[PDB]
């Protein structure tokens, strides 16, 4: 899936 | 709790000392832990509770999402497998689902009540939303739209409160705002408010980068590049 | 065993799920599961069994080096800071011990006696040497003599195994070498073995290639790549 | 530490 930006680590 | 033992001053130490190993799920019990020592957090601890955590569970998700689209392909002329994709979905969603009630038992007991300030207060309810979210990602049931309203909720009174108390650039403020929109594109079946949420932040952010000294600048603005890279996949 | 109520086959369907949801501890715990259903395991099996571990004792052998550093810093005008990092540092290692226990009790019950054709024997002397050696690289005290021994024993009864009984281009014989190399290296203090390891098993490798069709000469070359990578680091 | 290549996944 096309993940959006979120806060913080981008860990997924 | 098996961190009853130890130091609160420990458990921090250690929970450094994990994030520089790279161990997350060490991280996240060290910084529960800490938490349920039952003092207040200051700034630099709710950043390792969050940065713990996020890491937990974004593994989780990917792991789910890799998962879940295995099993979409497989109820698509498909060959019969059986149910191991389902079960082993499952049981990483309940994994997952594990992780996310224990942090709201965390904001719930007792971390949200005693949080006064504007900074903790915020932090804590844009957590709350956060993990609600990650909820709703896995939801199916009679209870998803009651998970989707508690996100909502916690995100809609930290935005009430981070709009009276903070300016426009406080990266708190900013990061909230960038999840709620986020949570209303891909949750609430809602891009427009997602749009016009990442639009009206970015803009209200970028009249008032004037106040701020070099390093504050570059801490709004690399949230802010968050906010553009999202309206630009939007727009 | 926490498996033993699921079938050999959804254990291994399901450590093959693991692995493309990079859920290395799940895939490590389900093919310990088929292990212990008693059967002997298929090449393709023996790869996912050691790819599983390799991954987990990749990450706990990071991680107790990140510790060890630090450690190793604290004891040099340096401030004290109290019995943390040891504590921590040991909590790792601890775990790192664990799961190198954990491959070596599969490989004594019952996997290596019950190995007879080279390639399956091969494989498992390799991996016992391998987890000896991942517990030497921890090892302090009075058994760190006979832990070393016991790698070296279980690296050498497989490489008179592979010299006997595969060509010098085997991928197992190949990645046997090369591993031993880094032991004599890295472990036993004796980098001209290493290098002279390393070299003859690279040329050996080189004069058979003519042998082999095109796919199994891009597996054989692959790990001679990583033979002259550690010899132009050594030399 | 400086760690030399060995087979298989690079994990660590
Ligand atoms: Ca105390
Ligand atoms: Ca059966
Ligand atoms: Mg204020
Ligand atoms: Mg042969």
């Amino acid at each position: 899936k096309l993940m959006f930006k979120t806060e913080g680590p981008d860990s997924d | 709790g098996a961190m009853g033992s130890m130091e609160r001053a420990s458990l921090i130490q250690k929970a450094k000392l994990a994030e520089q190993a790279e161990r997350y799920e060490d991280m996240a019990a060290f910084m529960k832990g800490a938490v349920e020592k039952g003092e207040e957090l200051s700034c630099e601890e709710r950043n390792l509770l969050s940065v713990a955590y996020k890491n937990v569970v974004g593994g989780q998700r990917a792991a789910w999402r890799v998962l879940s689209s295995i099993e979409q392909k497989s109820n698509e002329g498909s060959e019969e497998k059986g149910p191991e994709v389902r079960e082993y979905r499952e049981k990483v969603e309940t994994e997952l689902q594990g992780v996310c009630d224990t942090v709201l038992g965390l904001l719930d007991s007792h971390l949200i009540k005693e949080a006064g300030d504007a900074e903790s207060r915020v932090f804590y309810l844009k957590m709350k939303g956060d993990y609600y979210r990650y909820l709703a990602e896995v939801a199916t049931g009679d209870d998803k739209k009651r998970i989707i309203d508690s996100a909502r909720s916690a995100y809609q009174e930290a935005m009430d409160i981070s709009k009276k108390e903070m300016p426009p650039t406080n990266p708190i403020r900013l990061g909230l705002a960038l999840n709620f929109s986020v949570f209303h594109y891909e949750i609430a079946n809602s891009p427009e408010e997602a749009i016009s949420l990442a639009k009206t932040t970015f803009d209200e952010a970028m009249a008032d980068l004037h106040t701020l000294s070099e390093d504050s600048y570059k801490d709004s603005t690399l949230i802010m590049q968050l906010l553009r890279d999202n309206l630009t996949l939007w727009t």
